[PDB]
């Protein structure tokens, strides 16, 4: 599906 | 001894009083209903509202002394006479002699030019009381209160760069939340025009206070998608599709906006088509190139609507929210595009 798995920086 | 802002402000009121110029007061006596009257109730209205406020300490903002109150308001009622004058000489209906009744009575018009006046004094003393605290105080709505921003930079040529600079900037502030708050009155708006939305040809390129809004509100997010663009060195006929699914995101589902800001719709878009494009990039990347433009802060990535309440993260409201209601839209351009300004 259209998404994202990707975290961030705190 | 004073500051660059506060010697501005000073010189520009110099000579000049608390009152009506005799000029100004020709002007109000030409028209059939004499507008002076109503003019002194709202600023002595607001007037008692600014300094109830600002004598009253709260959580947010510990409460000042009345007499630096006193002043702040004279120098802002000082502004408000000159600048008043300025845009009734001015406009085209005085130049053609024509009765001015209509425009001198439009409450909204001086209250909202009295708080602006005095967010110009407040910002020239780097007053804590941060905007949007005048219009809060004062029960402006920041969708009628933003078109007095325009015609004050027009109005007023001795304006630092600097001023001009933060009412361009508190301007950004309604367009991109604030003026999509649950209780802002262009969900009225919308409502009275069937709740459609303006699209950006409508605009750009029909006319009343939701396009004008619309108007302001894309050539805002056009500029804002040319640099996280370049700086990301996309393509530039893939910024068309990203476009038009901001377009789709402002015109079709209106309510994502509501309680939230214009990047959080505009990063999302650009994730979603640059996948649905071979021209993919991620979150991280966009963030970081964002995080270089001067309206970008923490809270708008890290601080997002999920229901009204919890709030989450730009990657938790893409996949909540934003997917489900925008990827049948992108998959199409895996179809007809919106013309882009300027």
């Amino acid at each position: 599906r259209i998404a994202c798995e990707e975290e961030f920086s705190d | 001894e004073f500051t660059q802002s506060v010697s501005r402000l000073q010189s520009i009121v110099a000579g000049l009083k608390n009152a009506p110029s005799d000029q100004l007061i020709n002007i109000f006596e030409s028209c059939v209903r004499n507008p002076v009257e109503n003019i002194m109730k709202i600023l002595k209205g607001i007037g008692e509202t600014f300094c109830q406020h600002y004598t009253q300490s709260t959580d947010e903002q510990p409460g000042s002394h009345i007499d630096f109150a006193v002043n702040r308001l004279k120098l802002a009622e000082i502004l408000y006479y000159k600048i008043l004058e300025t845009v009734m000489v001015q406009e085209t209906r005085r130049l053609h002699g024509m009765d001015m009744s209509v425009l001198l009575e439009q409450d909204i018009f001086h209250r909202s030019l009295m708080a602006c006046c005095l967010e110009i004094v407040l910002f020239a003393y780097s007053s804590p009381r941060t905007f949007p605290w005048i219009i809060e105080v004062l029960n402006l709505q920041p969708f009628y209160f933003y078109k007095v921003i325009e015609v004050v930079i027009r109005s007023e040529e001795g304006l630092s760069r600097d001023m001009v600079k933060h009412l361009n900037s508190i301007e950004e502030q309604i367009l991109e939340s604030l003026a999509w708050s649950h209780d802002s009155a262009l969900w009225e708006a919308l409502q009275v025009s069937a709740n459609k939305v303006p699209t950006c040809e409508e605009v750009i390129f029909r006319t009343g206070s939701l396009a004008l809004f619309y108007r302001k509100v894309y050539h805002l997010a056009s500029v804002r998608l040319r640099d996280l663009c370049l700086k990301l060195d996309v393509s530039n006929e893939l910024r068309r599709k990203i476009w038009t699914c901001f377009e789709f995101t402002l015109v079709h589902c209106p309510d994502l906006m509501k309680d939230r800001h214009l990047d959080q719709l505009l990063l999302c878009a650009f994730y979603i088509m640059a996948k649905v494009t071979k021209e993919e990039r991620t979150f991280q990347e966009i963030m970081k190139s964002y995080r270089n433009q001067p309206q970008a802060n923490s809270h708008v990535y890290r601080s997002v609507l999920l229901k009204s309440e919890e709030r989450g993260d730009l990657i938790k409201f893409y996949n909540t929210i934003y997917v489900g209601r925008v990827k049948s839209f992108a998959l199409k351009y895996d179809p007809p595009l919106s013309p882009f300004p300027h």
